[PDB]
C-alpha cells in the first residue's frame, strides 16, 4: 500500500504444489524490452499463493520491477493493497487449468477474480 | 455494514467506542431461566400460562418462548430422568410444574 503503484501491472496467479509450472519468464520478457527505456519499465507485482510462488521464483530472479504478494487473488484487501484501481492491466492466469476435468472448476476461479474486480 | 467489512477483511476487528457504538448492546437477549427459584417463581404450579406471560411481560418485558419440561415430568411415577424436551408456544390454559426451565428473552442490556 505505501509503495505507489500508478500504472502497473498486477499478475493473478491460481497456483499450488499440486499445479504445473506456468513458466512466466516469456510473460515478464517483452514487458522489460529494449524497444522502450527504463522510465517506462513497468512495475509487476504477483499475487497468489507462496508455494507456487516459491516453485517458480528459481526461475524468476533475473528480472527488475518485480514484486510478489503471497495470499489470494480472491482478497479484495489485497487488491485494494496492490492498487488494482491503478494498476494498467491486471491478468487473471490459472495453473490448474489443465489437472481439473471439470468446467464447474474450468476457469470458475478466473471468473470469480474477474467478478469481483468488476464489483 | 458487518458483512461488508467481512468482505473488505476477511477479520473482525477492533475500534474505539462512542455513544453510537455502545448503542451496539441493544440487542434483546436469548436466555433460559428456572421457575422453581427466582422473581417469577411466585406461582409455580398454576395452569395459566397465559397469566404468567403477561406477568412476564408487565415485570420485564419478558418475551416468553416455551416450556423446556422434564420428559416424566407429565407423569405421577417419579423417575430420575433429567432429560427435558422443549414445547413450542405453549397455550393460555397449559399446566406448570414448578421444576421448570422457561425459554425467555429479557430486554437488552
Amino acid at each position: 500500500a505505501m509503495t505507489v503503484l500508478s500504472g502497473h501491472v498486477v499478475v493473478c496467479i491460481f497456483g499450488d504444489v499440486s499445479s504445473a509450472l506456468i513458466g512466466l519468464r516469456n510473460l515478464v520478457m517483452p514487458l522489460r524490452a529494449s524497444n522502450f527505456h527504463y522510465h517506462e519499465l513497468k512495475h509487476i507485482v504477483f499475487v497468489g499463493s507462496i508455494e507456487y510462488l516459491k516453485r517458480e521464483w528459481e526461475t524468476l530472479h533475473n528480472f527488475p520491477k518485480v514484486s510478489i504478494l503471497p495470499g489470494t487473488p480472491l482478497s479484495r484487501a489485497d487488491l485494494r493493497a496492490v492498487n488494482i484501481n491503478l494498476c494498467d492491466m491486471c491478468v487473471i492466469l490459472s495453473a490448474n487449468q489443465n489437472n481439473i476435468d471439470d468446467t464447474s472448476l474450468q476457469d470458475k476461479e478466473c471468473i470469480l477474480a474477474s467478478l469481483n474486480i468488476k464489483s | 455494514e458487518l458483512e461488508a467489512l467481512i468482505a473488505e477483511e476477511n477479520a473482525l476487528r477492533g475500534g474505539y467506542s462512542t455513544p453510537q457504538t455502545l448503542a451496539n448492546r441493544d440487542r434483546c437477549r436469548v436466555a433460559q431461566l428456572a421457575l422453581l427459584d427466582g422473581p417469577f417463581a411466585d406461582l409455580g404450579d398454576g395452569g395459566c400460562y397465559g397469566d404468567l406471560f403477561c406477568k412476564a411481560l408487565k415485570t420485564y418485558n419478558m418475551l416468553c418462548f416455551g416450556i423446556y419440561r422434564l420428559r416424566d415430568a407429565h407423569l405421577s411415577t417419579p423417575s430420575q430422568c433429567t432429560k427435558r424436551y422443549v414445547i413450542t408456544n405453549p397455550p393460555y390454559e397449559f399446566e406448570l410444574v414448578p421444576t421448570d426451565l422457561i425459554f425467555c428473552l429479557m430486554q437488552f442490556d
